[PDB]
């Protein structure tokens, strides 16, 4: 049987994205690129180097036309006509639109490429901004968080390819499955904030009573997402708010990488 | 003569382009160019001191954990911060975690597939294969059964239309040397080692609160709250889960990516005399176990002239003399300010001029050691150690070395390991004596809170005036990596990484003498200028990461 | 005539007390008796019809899910509901995962130790434990290196004096026929089989909530909410998590758990011509595909006179021929009322006299149909499909022979399932079949989404005044269990339970027939009365749950 | 190296505390048995039967006198002398007064050892009690659920093996890192609670947004327990609530097997 064809393309990437699947278990990564779908473009995985591996592009890209999703991690820096990031001696931007052309689906994955993410943050030295913003005229599938869980993302492809379209999107683009609801209106620490139990300092009292971080700086308030409920990797009870740490809210335009970890929720 | 370039190089993380001339077949001349910057350190600059280690964890997803710890130790030396033990234990396990992970998947995923056909696997007979490991390695998955089980993946792969992440790879080139057995045996290991570097993230997520991108430090310690008899907090039921998964990991450490480590050199002698990257290794001392940041269970230093008998030693990251050693320059590399600079007086100005073979031609930064080109990384990592006379890393060096005499009836001289196969070498006896290490401190944390210590974190004083100045060492992955804050009236005024790969990768200095990466690629034969396998082979074996080295 | 008694009968569930005469080495006329009563019909009783399945699924927590799932149905049938098809998915897919934990524990947690001797086990080869299974099976996990660390687990055990769990078994027993070879493959498959057992576990987790004890039923359906879109619900995401874990299952119990049926019989072929409980047969259909309650996967009925040429298809939970011939006897066991009731009817007025040979000496029913006496399980569903001429079953059975006949030269007639192996065969061959039910009804359940439907409730209305009575079947793990339920005036008026191991445990009945197991029992050998081995094997082979039984 | 030593005794049980232990990883049951405990006695798993069984227990009663841990799940009916629960000929409480006597340690694991559970619910026909009700004077640590968590067990009993003392305990003698909070005190849906969103009818709107379940009876709010925050089988995600029911209140006296599914909790 033939597998669905899946186009990588990372820009302005730390590779985190990828480095989600390796976390994944439904699919693990290995069932994922052997069984369900092909993974016919990805330079972190890839045999090929080189002039081979730009050969295995655009026959992908020619034999798969209309069939493939295409997925970008990274921002897309604008600045100075591109050359912040230049693979094989042209733009990322420009591998990119030509990708997008052919592409069944497109999907943002990671917030960098969601919104520009921390590339894009303070002063953003390389002009760097969101796939769809490259991408005007196309309906981007964002998948945000830094990353996020990567069933965010497999998910959402399964049902690409299971029932022959997208998930049901908010008005961001983004699966409501995973970012659908607030943090804060999904939080099990909920009822202490109710109240007014908080951490005040790391390894204090209240802090070690698994009481609400608000006042360490939480951003559930402001962050939408499926951090408290999917949580990570799988194993039970393993989110940063559980593990003790504030969310910083990286999912989200303007809260992550903008305000200060103790900043607090509200305060600009 | 002829110039080829490879751009991108794959199975690496981010993005690399190297350029070679080619005389005689073989190479004469290179050129490591780094292609993608964001502007990390810029990206800080202005922000409380605390805030720094969220968003610079985010120069390299790959090596997850790392710039986060070296972050908050920055920090924490700037402020003369004692990091309290508990902190400090909890750190250690994440970072020995991470990076049994990390060196599992570089040897498996990102580079077995230099060294083993694929197609030449489905040629293989699995009982063939699966006797030839016996008395070889006591590993449990090693079965004719297995092997055929893993042999009919490729072939169903194959077979389909669509061999995606295989396509079109060197099956069938002159260097690939395994016999099929051979070939299928570490296809195998390849799918075994994915179930493993799970089983080491877990550790890492049920410290750091998820992975990729850890969230549990602070400057001052680590946001996990010890407490045994509370709910929804570190107790004895969360460290219990802890420890089942460190449990987990050294069978596969132990027997069977040590052996294949073996394995591979066997088969490719010649591998132990090309590649030599630099004759001087640093590395930083990793793991400390008291109060006030040292007691580290690592040694680190400094060799010069490939002769470990000129062996420094650093065991402290407070030590002047590794801090006034190092710079970076731009001579050739796309910013404007040119001289050597050290990381505290650090500028990262763009100035990019395009490619230029004796201009400008990468994103990365050319360090040096007081003036001289270092190699960092596992290889460094273990010269320093071997010269250190730490009885456990010759020991574990000595058991590969047996089992490539077992193969071959040959050895391994010190002298062979300057070279791509020792380099990869370093990175198996660090991943092995990281389970030492994951066990270790698993049991000081577990001891130092039945002793009443449930201390995590000690507040930070941060004056609203005045200017300190900090730097973070840490031996990650590939290498020392160093994070240098400067702190004016409460923000960060500076901030610069120099980071292990922008060490390995860096493009020619102030002198013009080249990085390790160009050299390491001088005398490589080439059978392929077109498929040039042999010179991705060696870079492979520096393990690189771009956005780590470009930031 | 000697006496013996085996009290407390371990590696079951529950409290199990066996007696048996024994004249000339030959076991003569056995005894069956269930110690301990709870009173949970006396329970549930005067209560809202919705709250019974809650209270009355912990009747046991072995077979967990069956008593919920049958709870349910009989309050379903009661107040004439037609089930949700979602609901009914989501049902079989938790029965169907739960059974397939439940017969592996039961052949290797509770039942391998009869068969198998560790201590022999420590004598073995593993290189040749491991050869002899090659062209066997294609199990991935058969290797000698496997094989070894299983032996040093047991020699360690061996060398600490503790042997706890392990102690005083039948180690050296002249009934212990295997080789110490087979006796180390069957200990490493006990252990291989925990891990399998876990996913199944997984499996009804994801769906149920938790296990043991599963909490997403509702007399009307069930309480999982299906949204493919929806945050916190049953979204494609959990669903892929289930299937990750139904794909998990099968290779181990197609190359281990059926092999390894085979190879016990191959070692103890006698045991196909003893221990036959019944000539009569039943089970019901179960698995119900359609909107009605309906279309079950398998097929169930009766058969009498151990002749399969009688079958008589029963292909409804409504067929008034299977709720008609349903009784219980008290006059063996310490309950007032003695005559055979009709569940609706029936009553549980405890009367604890104390053991009596000829009087009353168990707290389990005697139940029987249209007045015979009757074995259900495995057997009994084996029995039924093959009679249907279930291709199936017939295939899958074959299959199981041919391990025999490869091992032995022989074959395995119908004639020879009616036996202690015949039984535990019945049990494997359910285990495979269940593994293609859990693939078709996940498949299932992800078409019938994709089609729009989302129901999976159905809200019952409970009269405020009137009688109304139900009766909920379902095949279990150990056999054909019911409940039933007469609502009066919007409240539970009677209910009684009639559970699988009720009808095979069962003291003599009315006329004073014994049950399954005091059948079973006559003509057992016995080596050494003192060590009676040979009794607990057969009546293992019964999977025998006396909180079940006596509830 | 030497184990320490468990005797487990099963009165009025339906051995749904002993099978939670098949789905513990932290550790294994095949880990606790070789490496974690030595389990001298155990009805269920002991290749001994019958007589031989009996002297094992006699055995290692009087080997590990005032060593072993003692674990008792099922109620204890006292009734008619004792009768309803016979092993070996004799009444359970007795077997249990015995095993008492030399105990290190003595857990109830599960709501019929810890207050009588399901057994001991409406006309308590064979006068079943808890653990603590038959050895009145023994400090016996209360491991409530039906069944709980297995880790709610097997950390207690790290604990005693590790720092030589019993985890912290409520009035009620629960541990508090398992039974310190009540679950609607630490869950998820707190905020839906909050706001008035709440499923009505099982498959409803709200239902199948994953609102709170309180007005389908969620004993949360009267229930102390983990259940939110370990949840079950570690697979992430898992527990009645989240699967779409509401607790039922089985870890808590007077709230499971009393009141009905669908009757309402009290809030404090
Ligand atoms: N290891 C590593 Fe990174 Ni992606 C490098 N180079 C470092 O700090
Ligand atoms: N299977 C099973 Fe139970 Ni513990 C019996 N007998 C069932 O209903
Ligand atoms: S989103 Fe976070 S993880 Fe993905 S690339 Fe951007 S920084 Fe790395
Ligand atoms: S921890 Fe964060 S998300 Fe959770 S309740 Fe408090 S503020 Fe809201
Ligand atoms: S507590 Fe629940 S699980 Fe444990 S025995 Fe009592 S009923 Fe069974
Ligand atoms: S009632 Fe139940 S579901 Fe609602 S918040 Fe309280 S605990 Fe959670
Ligand atoms: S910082 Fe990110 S991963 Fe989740 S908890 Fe907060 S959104
Ligand atoms: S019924 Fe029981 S298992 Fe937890 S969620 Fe409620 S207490
Ligand atoms: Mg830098
Ligand atoms: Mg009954």
């Amino acid at each position: 049987p033939q597998r669905p064809p899946v186009i990588w393309i990372g820009a302005q990437e730390c590779t985190g994205c990828t480095e989600s699947l390796l976390r994944a278990t439904h699919p693990t990564v290995e069932n994922l690129v052997l069984e369900t779908i092909s993974l016919e473009y990805h330079e972190v995985l890839s045999a090929a180097f080189g002039h081979q591996v730009e050969e295995n592009k655009h026959n992908a890209l020619e034999k798969y036309k209309g069939q493939y999703v295409l997925v970008v991690d990274g921002s897309i820096p604008l600045k100075d006509n591109g050359i912040y990031c230049m693979v094989a001696g042209e733009p990322i931007v420009d591998h990119i639109r030509r990708a997008a052309e052919g592409a069944a689906a497109i999907i943002a994955i990671g917030s960098c490429a969601a919104w520009g993410g921390v590339a894009a943050a303070g002063v953003n030295p390389t002009g760097a901004v969101g796939l769809q913003e490259v991408l005007p005229g196309k309906t981007i599938i964002n998948i945000p968080g830094c990353p996020p869980n990567p069933h965010n993302f497999l998910a959402t492809v399964a049902h690409i390819i299971t029932y022959g379209k997208p998930p049901k999107l908010d008005a961001k683009n983004r699966p409501t499955f995973a970012y659908g609801r607030l943090i804060h209106e999904h939080c099990e620490r909920r009822p202490h904030f109710d109240a007014g139990r908080f951490a005040k300092e790391f390894g204090d009292e209240g802090h070690r009573e698994g009481w609400c971080l608000y006042h360490l700086g939480c951003k559930g308030p402001e962050t939408y997402g499926n951090c408290s409920t999917l949580q990570f990797c799988d194993v039970g009870g393993v989110w940063p708010v559980a593990i003790g740490h504030p969310c910083y809210g990286c999912n989200e335009e303007g809260i992550g990488f903008h305000k200060g970890i103790h900043q607090l929720a509200h305060v600009e | 003569s002829q110039r080829i370039t490879i751009d991108p190089v794959t199975r690496i993380e981010g993005h690399l382009r190297i350029d070679c001339e080619i005389e005689n077949g073989v190479v004469s001349k290179a050129w490591a160019s780094g292609t993608m910057w964001r502007g990390m350190e810029e990206i800080v600059k202005n922000r409380d001191p605390r805030d720094a280690w969220m968003i610079v964890q985010r120069i390299c997803g790959v090596c997850t954990t790392t710039h986060a710890i070296s972050s908050v130790r920055a920090a924490e030396s700037a402020l003369n911060i004692d990091v309290p033990v508990n902190a400090q234990y909890i750190r250690n396990i994440i970072l020995a975690a991470h990076t049994t992970h990390d060196h599992i998947v570089h040897f498996y995923q990102l580079s077995a597939l230099d060294w083993v056909d694929i197609t030449s696997a489905l040629k293989a007979d699995p009982a063939k294969a699966s006797a030839m490991l016996n008395g070889v390695s006591t590993w449990h998955l090693n079965s004719a059964e297995e092997f055929t089980k893993v042999q009919n993946k490729i072939k169903d792969l194959v077979a389909s239309g669509q061999l995606g992440i295989f396509a079109n790879g060197c099956w069938g080139h002159p260097a690939m040397q395994l016999p099929p057995e051979v070939n299928l045996i570490a296809v195998a290991h390849y799918l075994q080692a994915l179930e493993c570097q799970r089983d080491a993230n877990r550790v890492v997520a049920l410290l750091g609160g998820k992975t990729p991108h850890i969230q549990n430090l602070a400057v001052g310690g680590v946001a996990n709250p010890i407490n045994l008899d509370g709910l929804g907090v570190l107790n004895l039921e969360r460290l219990m889960y802890i420890k089942s998964f460190i449990d987990k990991l050294s069978d596969f450490v132990e027997q069977v990516y040590k052996v294949d480590t073996a394995v591979i050199a066997a088969f490719y002698p010649e591998w132990l005399e090309r590649g030599q990257g630099a004759v001087n290794y640093l590395s930083a001392p990793e793991f400390p176990t008291d109060g006030k940041n040292g007691s580290f269970l690592f040694p680190g230093g400094y060799i010069t002239d490939a002769d470990l008998s000129t062996y420094r030693p650093i065991t402290s990251h407070s030590d002047e003399y590794l801090i006034k050693g190092i710079q970076e320059s731009a001579k050739h590399a796309w910013y404007k300010d040119e001289a050597p600079q050290a990381p505290w007086e650090g500028t990262t100005v763009p100035d990019y001029t395009g490619w230029s073979d004796d201009g400008k031609y990468s994103w990365v930064k050319a360090p040096t050691f007081y003036g001289k080109t270092v190699e960092v990384g596992p290889l460094a990592n273990m010269l320093c150690k071997l010269a250190a006379k730490r009885e456990s890393t010759h020991a574990k060096l000595n058991e590969i070395v047996a089992i490539y005499t077992k193969l071959t009836g040959k050895t391994i001289e010190v002298a062979q390991l300057h070279s791509t196969l020792g380099r990869i070498i370093g990175r198996t006896v660090h991943c092995c004596e990281l389970q030492n290490v994951l066990q270790d401190q698993y049991n000081a944390l577990i001891v130092n809170i039945g002793k009443g210590d449930h201390t995590t974190f000690v507040k930070p004083d941060i004056p609203a005036t005045g200017e300190f100045k900090g730097v973070g060492f840490l031996e990650a992955p590939r290498g020392m990596l160093s994070h240098w804050m400067v702190i004016k009236d409460g923000i960060i005024s500076n901030y610069q990484a120099v980071v292990p790969s922008t060490w390995n990768s860096g493009p020619r200095n102030f002198n013009d003498e080249v990085g390790p990466y160009e050299r390491s690629l001088v005398g490589t034969p080439i059978a392929d200028p077109n498929k040039p396998l042999e010179v991705v082979r060696t870079i492979h074996s520096f393990d690189p990461c771009m956005s780590c080295a470009v930031h």
